[PDB]
């Protein structure tokens, strides 16, 4: 529970922060589901939050008649939408709920239906990121982002990866199935080492640049 | 290159810590009790 | 022959009371910065 270790420094920081401050856009949102999805929706995903979520629709309206109140511009998105929304962030904006009764149990995840900060762009987020195959890969200032959608196909998504899992390629390597984020960039640099579908060994977390 | 973090990653605030609990408690009523509306009291014995 | 309750029977106090927090956190430490010890500093410029 507590620190069973010492290392020679503090780690630069946390998954779903912001490390630098400068010009950011987030966005709110409510997680919806990945039952609800009506298509087949492969892809399977926590709600995780250094995840990329997508748009799938607004839920504005309120009431069941014809005379409906827009009471807030409210957006609906889910974990692995194509339509790309914004990378879910901020972990302190939301509570702990536990997990499985044992309600001071750590968790990352956001239950369905609560309300996320989803950052559109941000001067440095600390992101998880993936391998997008089986082999060791190395990631410099001059790669890009690219996130794992819902439908991503079997075939594709041989190593299993997560929903909403941001995995992080080079120029013209994107792997297959994964949709891009436009003008994201890795910042700082990190060695993802070579990884099974079994293990999926968790790409260290890293400061991105989006938009 | 990102130093591994020492505790999980989590959500830093326990929900416990973010409720009002409404003051007092909503008791659970039973039928009325008229007998005195109908046919009055009296102390005899 | 019992009167059914209206309320579901359950223990009545939450684990949520009833639950000392220790005050402060432990936080996580790092490696012993020595070098303010082995030749001192002196605040100039």
């Amino acid at each position: 529970m507590f620190q069973k270790q010492v290392y020679r420094q503090y780690t630069p920081g946390f998954p779903g922060d912001l490390i630098e401050d400068g010009p950011k856009r987030a966005r709110p949102g409510r997680i919806m589901s990945l039952s609800a999805v009506n298509p087949a929706a492969t892809a399977t995903g926590p709600n995780r939050i250094s995840r990329a979520f997508g748009y799938a629709g607004d839920v504005s309206a309120l009431g069941e008649g014809q005379p409906k109140t827009i009471a807030a511009r409210a957006s609906e998105v889910v974990i692995g939408g194509a339509n790309f929304f914004g990378v879910l962030g901020h972990p302190k904006h939301y509570a702990l709920f536990g997990s499985a009764g044992d309600s001071l149990a750590p968790s990352y995840d956001l239950p369905d239906g609560a309300e996320g900060e989803f950052f559109d762009m941000a001067t440095g987020l600390v992101v998880e990121i993936f391998n997008g195959a089986a082999t060791a890969l190395d990631l410099d200032y001059g790669d890009l982002v690219a996130y794992v959608p819902n439908n991503l196909p079997t075939a594709d998504n041989a190593l299993g990866l997560p929903a909403g899992a941001l995995v992080g390629f080079k120029a013209g390597s994107m792997p297959t199935g994964l949709v891009q984020i436009p003008n994201a960039r890795i910042v700082n640099a990190i060695s993802l080492p070579a990884q099974s579908a079994g293990n999926l060994v968790a790409g260290v977390t890293i400061v991105q640049l989006t938009q | 290159n990102f130093t591994a973090p020492v505790t999980t990653p989590s959500i830093p605030t326990p929900i416990q810590f973010l409720q009002t609990w409404l003051p007092g408690f909503v008791k659970v009523m039973t039928a009325a009790r008229k007998i005195d509306e109908i046919i009055g009291i009296d102390t005899v014995g």
